[PDB]
């Protein structure tokens, strides 16, 4: 870029409000087909996609999310919906703008956009100014120098999208390859009932009234609001060592597993984690230690494998907010093999999911680092 | 909604001008007085019709609607005569107006009812202007074959903002009280609330089925009053048609009239009562066959025991509960044991959350019969019904038609519930109802199709990383 | 809002909603309606199909100036059928007041009941008069005692009637007699404020600098003379006839309609007022009107010694602490009575 | 909480046994009567102390507390005498008991207050048993130097479940009314709600500062009643100490008493009123200097204009708002223009969300003065205060101490707000307050340190993919 000029935004930008929607109909299941695209995660399910006066989302506009936010940005992918809050941004000019260029230029400035704090509309304010522009060598090669850098950002965005895609396919193929192996076991592996594996410990919760029992201390507390990880090493809450006077808990060793019994199941998959520190958990989940005839990671992968049907064994337990019974959870039989059919198979399968999972030696360790160097090179490219 | 929805909005406009219950009492009394006046005028002048009437004085002729409708309005104290002298001092003659139909001692009174419109009110001119404005606004309601009370249903539904029914669910449980039984009577109701769920069958079966008027019982005082005027609006015969006030757990009546032939109900939930219990209500006629009472936090199944007490030799029964009363400890377990002692409990059908007014939980309906085959059949039902925005759904007449088709002859339809056995329910700990939904959408894939795709991901990925390394020239 | 005897008194306005006023016609039991003559005239000239035109209508009027005094009454005659029109006033018209208009008894009719000033004075509601001319200057004695209304109207100038020696001796008289007539003969006395009204703006532009400079000289005579804070206000103008014979022509609210020799003179006087009193009112279309209101409020509490007046503070203003009025002007039947009403309150 | 928190829990136990407001009226009247009786006995017998008293009849001596506390309790109608004859038929003598202190015509009555405890109630024996049980339960409150009303603060905070203040924020705005000005008076309040925010200064300054009693005005009737008993509990002099009932937008009083010297307030938000406006309230003494009214959806700044009307030549002012009143269209823009016409608006300080009872928004406080330097200074404040679980925080006495240190002499502290200029605010469109928070945590990295790490990721990645390809032997 030989000549650089900053220009105001709304000079070269056509802003328009959404075409009117009534897309709140009685069923919009996955059998339907429109992409309903909102803020945060930009996808809700199908809907019948024609004759509703849908904007149809032509070749390359951009959007902004939204009132109280004005930070979230999404490329209009192909031809999609007008989903319920969106505000449409495009340009009047064609031979200078090519507004995926300015899609890339808009996320360059989180200066105000690190402040979603006050109830507020920002339309005129970002609609003023500024952005840098390769003017005044327009219309000769103004977009022609862009093709380099927009190719750079397109390769990088392509990288991010495919890495998410191969992570998804990797977990998909991995879960499909887990239980093809390791299962239907013959012949004939012992149908050992759960709890005949090691005396496991229930739970317990101190009240938050006594600030003595709550404010300090170095015992790692575990809560299922803080679960959803895998291989938990530490949590948000560290509870008081005095509080074991009336915690109604048990301090457990540092090679344990744990499993929820409340409110993520009754709907979905139940999490579990290798807890590597001595810790306690609340009323609402269970801690398990096995007993010595085993290798503990094999028990972990066995439970995480058979989760989708041990939830099925005791699913409903009433229309209450709570979930799976104690007894039918306790009274499930798993094939427990000989030790050579513990350590080898858990070595292969542990090597596999430790290739997949967070953080150190992992795929997200590639993902967010390429995200960081992405944004760094973005900010690196855009000065004068 | 054709010519209706405008008048629904007119009622919404009339909703002024203070907190809703206070003026709402006067609103309901006004439309009640208007409808009784118009119905009485329609009776006495279906043929010379007179807007203004006379003091014709013939008591012997007067007592014959006092045997038929049980109430003379008056000679000249009708609404249409009173609508001429509006804004006229004073207004308290309406109190004396309520003296007129409340004579009604011959026969089978059903009076002692209209004590709603009291006086507050701070000056007499405030009372005059306010009540005259209410009468003027209720006079302009262009309604006049003569469907009237659905706006009353709207206005009574416009509160707790109690929880009664989204009315297609009431039509559903009415179709559960089906079928093919021209057999006196219908219908008893414990804890009726409104007469909304006590309406659909005979309003659909005005001369299709001919059994008797309706009986019931309800807890609250003002809910009892609005229930009696609710059932009175819909042009229903005076014959025996009533509800008495009280509680079924404390004043169970009427035992002597009769073992009923069909019942529906909406019992409220978590309705803890006196424990456990201080009188001998174990040793009554209905809880002694169970074996134990229904304590405070589990105060639900006392209603269903009281329901199954008042039942015929053949006629079915249908009640609503929520599926959280599942096993609920050993007391409710042995209650369930006496319920499954026979084919007393015939069918159970679940209903997806919410389909109510912000509750937000799911429900289920229990259909009982002393009309057996016998095996237990847990035909529960999940999705689909839309729920939240307007009503919603509300609700899919073909879906309830096909669930009646399923209820007809005992099919075994997967991706849906099916029959079970008595051996199955004794294999359960009498659970309500885990069995028998099957589908889970756990869909298979292909090893090779996934892995060569992942190889394509890599062949994209590594060269794009190479091009990033090219772009690392800074 | 002073009609809140009844609670609520249905004191409704459109302001200026002829659609709102005809809605109030359509609305029932706001059984009193207060409206201007201008709103009524806008309603009549804008709308001529009202249902009120064949209805029992009562009218009561008050404070009649001379813009729509006959024309809105001609619309009242034209676009109505059944009216009972009554008047409250302090302004009779009939014998010698207007001489060219429809008189009160010919506008309204019978003098239905009257309450003259006389027995009200007798019943201690207002106070008495002492009206004296200041035959003090034998130079302009003939011109002060001149009664030729043609020459007093026409040959009024800045030298034969506003002479600097004449204005100077007026000033010396009033500054000698102020603390006597305001009962300020003692230091711990209570005191009263006073007004000085004239008929021409250039007189007042002479007066402000005249009083200021002569107070400077009086303070420089012996370094003992207590000065007097003297303020003044006016905008514009004797705009129309606006009245009968003879009252004050009302000043409008146009700020700089006169020259800045009058306007910026007033502005500099208000800047000196701000410099002494720490106030914020500029002379725009907003600060001037509330400046007038603020000066009206702080002249009432005897914190302003003397008020020079062109044409305001004569009809609607009340001052319970003001005993003494000074006039260099020629007046008439009852506009002069409205001027004299600005002292006599008990 | 030392010996307190148990008694807070005892009040929670006493909270039975119906919906809270209804019995709560009787609870507050009971503790009110108990405290007046104990204070009156403490006055009349500080030295021979008698549990039971006599009919000593000396009226001339009786009228002297009727000049001092303004109320004789009675000879024998105190609480401690009435606590002997509990459960005694009948109970309605308490009504006649309220006749006794309500004599009080000499001088400056402050009576006509205690009409709370009405009768419902369905039988006389129900009334006797219920009110006697309430008196017995309130008698057992072991309180007795004599801090009493914080449990009253708890019970009045236990509702809208209105929104008054988390009381350390009231202590904060009290410290905003600081400092160093022993200058009559304090404190006027428009829309006071409770007397909670009208308490902290003189309760801390009982003889430290000596100015006058408190004045104020409040909208609701029962809130006015609980406010008067709230301010009456805390052992405050009878002198002029009162609040009158009404609305400041409709009945602004008192103009004549006086131009005040310090004010705090909690005006409610979005409080739409009569428009726009039908009377001449443009041309009053306080809205004509602005230039335009405060319309319906923007009904906030009428309170702050009414606040700045009643102010001294020197004394500062402090009000609360929410930062959503930011520019709010051109009407509120020109309102802001007349606010920034001088250094009327001195400082603004933001406060992080929520720090309230489920509102859930942030707030800010505006401190005004006719005590100028002058430049505008937007010392807004973000995090940190904890917010949600117990109260919370509540709240960090060193943090408010150092924000008073910042407020003392005009520092310019980054990672925090600082001063601005009048040229800055006319460069703004009078915005409240974007300037001047700076920190964003946009932290740099290193090219080479990132890329050789990524190279280490690759050297792990490719050989692990090779080992997966080894593991593809199936």
């Amino acid at each position: 870029g030989v000549e650089v000029e900053w220009l105001p935004l709304g000079e070269i930008t056509k802003y328009e409000q959404p075409t009117k929607y009534l897309v709140k109909a009685k069923d919009y299941h996955d059998t339907y087909t429109i992409p309903v695209l909102t803020a945060g995660k930009t996808f809700i399910l199908g809907y019948t996609n024609e004759t509703h006066g849908i904007y149809q989302a032509s070749k390359a506009p951009v959007i902004i999310f939204d009132d109280f936010t004005t930070a979230n940005k999404w490329v209009d992918f192909d031809f999609k919906a007008k989903s319920s809050a969106m505000k449409m941004v495009t340009s009047c000019d064609d031979n200078k703008t090519l507004l995926k260029y300015v899609y890339y230029w808009l996320n360059t400035l989180p200066s105000e956009f690190a402040e979603g704090d006050h109830k507020r509309q920002w339309i005129s304010n970002y609609s003023q100014k500024k952005i840098p522009i390769p003017c005044p060598d327009n219309p000769e090669k103004s977009l022609a120098i862009q093709s380099e850098i927009v190719r750079i950002l397109d390769k990088f965005t392509a990288l991010t999208a495919e890495l998410t895609a191969e992570l998804n396919m990797r977990k998909k193929q991995y879960n499909y390859y887990r239980d093809q192996l390791l299962s239907f076991k013959e012949g004939e592996v012992e149908w050992k009932t759960l709890g005949e594996i090691g005396k496991w410990y229930g739970g317990g919760t101190p009240s938050k009234n006594k600030i003595e029992f709550w404010e300090n201390g170095s015992i790692p507390w575990i809560s299922p609001k803080d679960m959803g990880r895998t291989l938990v090493d530490s949590s948000e809450d560290y509870i008081t060592e005095e509080a074991v006077l009336h915690s109604s808990t048990k301090l457990i060793p540092a090679n344990s597993i744990a499993i929820v019994v409340r409110s993520s199941i009754l709907d979905k998959v139940l999490p579990s984690a290798l807890i590597k520190v001595p810790a306690t958990l609340n009323q609402d989940m269970k801690a398990v230690i096995p007993h010595e005839n085993i290798l503990v990671k094999y028990i972990y992968h066995m439970i995480g494998s058979r989760g989708s049907d041990i939830l099925r064994a005791a699913k409903k337990t009433g229309g209450s907010v709570a979930s799976i019974d104690s007894k039918k959870l306790f009274s499930f039989k798993i094939p427990v093999p000989n030790i050579n059919e513990q350590q080898r198979i858990v070595e292969i399968l542990d090597k596999f999911d430790t290739l997949t999972n967070s953080i150190t030696e992992g795929l997200p360790r590639e993902i967010e680092l390429r995200q960081k160097q992405y944004e760094y090179y973005r900010d690196l490219l855009f000065s004068f | 909604a054709e010519l209706h929805r405008q008048i629904w909005q007119i009622a919404n406009d009339v909703r002024g001008s203070v907190d809703g219950w206070d003026f709402k009492q006067y609103v309901l009394g006004a439309l009640f007085y208007r409808f009784i006046s118009e119905n009485f005028s329609s009776y006495i002048e279906a043929g010379t019709d007179d807007i203004k009437d006379d003091a014709i004085k013939t008591k012997g002729y007067f007592i014959y609607p006092s045997q038929l409708f049980c109430n003379v309005a008056a000679k000249a104290n009708t609404n249409d005569r009173l609508n001429a002298d509006l804004n006229s001092i004073f207004v308290a003659i309406e109190s004396s107006a309520y003296g007129y139909p409340s004579e009604a001692d011959i026969k089978g009174l059903f009076a002692d009812f209209d004590t709603t419109s009291n006086r507050l009110g701070n000056t007499v001119k405030d009372k005059n202007a306010r009540l005259a404005a209410v009468l003027k606004g209720v006079e302009g309601l262009k309604l006049g074959i003569d469907l009237f009370g659905d706006a009353y249903e709207f206005l009574i539904s416009n509160y707790a903002a109690e929880f009664f029914t989204p009315q297609h669910v009431s039509k559903l449980i009415a179709q559960l009280a089906m079928h093919g039984q021209t057999h006196v009577n219908k219908i008893y109701d414990p804890a009726a609330g409104s007469g909304s769920l006590l309406l659909q069958a005979k309003k659909q079966f005005d001369n299709h089925i001919i059994e008797e008027g309706f009986f019931g019982q309800e807890i609250n005082h003002t809910t009892y009053n609005l229930a009696r005027m609710n059932m009175f609006l819909h042009n229903i015969n005076y014959d025996k048609f009533d509800i008495k006030l009280g509680n079924t757990l404390t004043e169970p009546h009427f035992r002597d009239e009769k073992p009923f032939d069909a019942i529906v109900s909406n019992p409220p939930y978590s309705v803890k009562w006196i424990g456990s219990d201080d009188p001998t209500l174990i040793n009554d006629e209905r809880f002694a066959p169970a074996g134990v009472l229904a304590p405070k936090s589990k105060a639900d199944f006392a209603f269903v025991l009281h329901a199954l007490n008042y039942l015929s030799a053949k006629g079915r029964a249908a009640i609503v509960c929520f599926p959280g009363i599942f096993y609920r400890g050993g007391a409710e377990q042995k209650i369930r044991q006496y319920l499954v002692d026979n084919n007393y409990v015939e069918t159970v059908i679940s209903l997806a959350p919410n389909l109510f007014f912000g509750t937000t939980i799911a429900v289920n309906i229990l259909v009982l019969s002393k009309h057996k085959t016998d095996t237990n059949v847990q035909f529960i039902d999940a999705s689909e019904l839309f729920k939240k925005e307007t009503n919603n759904n509300i609700l899919t007449d073909a879906h309830i038609e096909q669930i009646m088709q399923v209820f007809a002859s005992k099919e075994d339809v997967a991706h849906l519930a099916k029959s079970v056995a008595f051996e199955t329910v004794v294999a359960n700990d009498y659970n309500l109802s885990v069995s028998s939904y099957v589908e889970a959408k756990d869909n298979r894939e292909i090893i090779d199709i996934a892995e060569l795709n992942a190889e394509l991901k890599t062949t994209v990925s590594k060269i794009d990383q190479l091009r990033k390394d090219i772009d690392a020239i800074v | 809002m002073k009609e809140y005897q009844r609670f609520s008194p249905d004191s409704v306005n459109g302001s200026e909603n002829t659609a709102g006023l005809k809605r109030n016609l359509d609305k029932d039991d706001n059984k009193i309606i207060v409206t201007t003559i201008q709103k009524l005239n806008n309603l009549m000239k804008a709308e001529s199909d009202l249902p009120v035109y064949n209805q029992q209508v009562v009218f009561i009027f008050d404070e009649c100036h001379r813009s729509q005094f006959g024309e809105a009454q001609k619309n009242l005659k034209k676009k109505f059928k059944r009216y009972y029109q009554f008047g409250f006033t302090g302004t009779p018209i009939f014998p010698e007041n207007a001489l060219g208009s429809e008189t009160t008894a010919s506008v309204f009719g019978r003098e239905l009941h009257s309450y003259v000033i006389t027995d009200a004075i007798r019943d201690e509601k207002v106070l008495k008069f002492k009206v004296d001319y200041n035959d003090v200057r034998p130079q302009f004695k003939s011109l002060e005692t001149e009664t030729d209304e043609k020459k007093l109207s026409a040959a009024e100038n800045q030298q034969a009637f506003l002479h600097p020696m004449r204005i100077q001796e007026i000033t010396q008289y009033i500054l000698n007699n102020f603390r006597q007539k305001t009962h300020r003969t003692f230091p711990g006395s209570k005191g009263f404020n006073a007004m000085l009204a004239v008929s021409s703006v250039d007189a007042a532009k002479a007066y402000y600098a005249t009083f200021k400079r002569l107070q400077e000289e009086a303070a420089n005579k012996s370094a003992t003379y207590k000065p007097l804070r003297i303020a003044t206000i006016f905008s514009f103008a004797a705009n129309e006839e606006q009245n009968a014979i003879g009252e004050i022509s009302d000043e409008t609210f146009d700020t700089s309609a006169m020259d800045s020799s009058a306007k910026e003179f007033l502005d500099a006087a208000i800047r000196e007022y701000n410099s002494h009193f720490k106030t914020n009112f500029s002379t725009d279309s907003n600060g001037f009107q509330n400046y007038y209101r603020d000066l009206a409020q702080r002249v009432k509490n005897q914190d302003i010694d003397l008020l020079i007046v062109v044409g305001m503070f004569l009809t609607g203003f009340d001052a319970p602490t003001l005993n003494t009025l000074f006039v260099d002007k020629n007046l008439r039947y009852h506009g002069l009575m409205q001027a004299f009403s600005r002292t006599n309150r008990i």
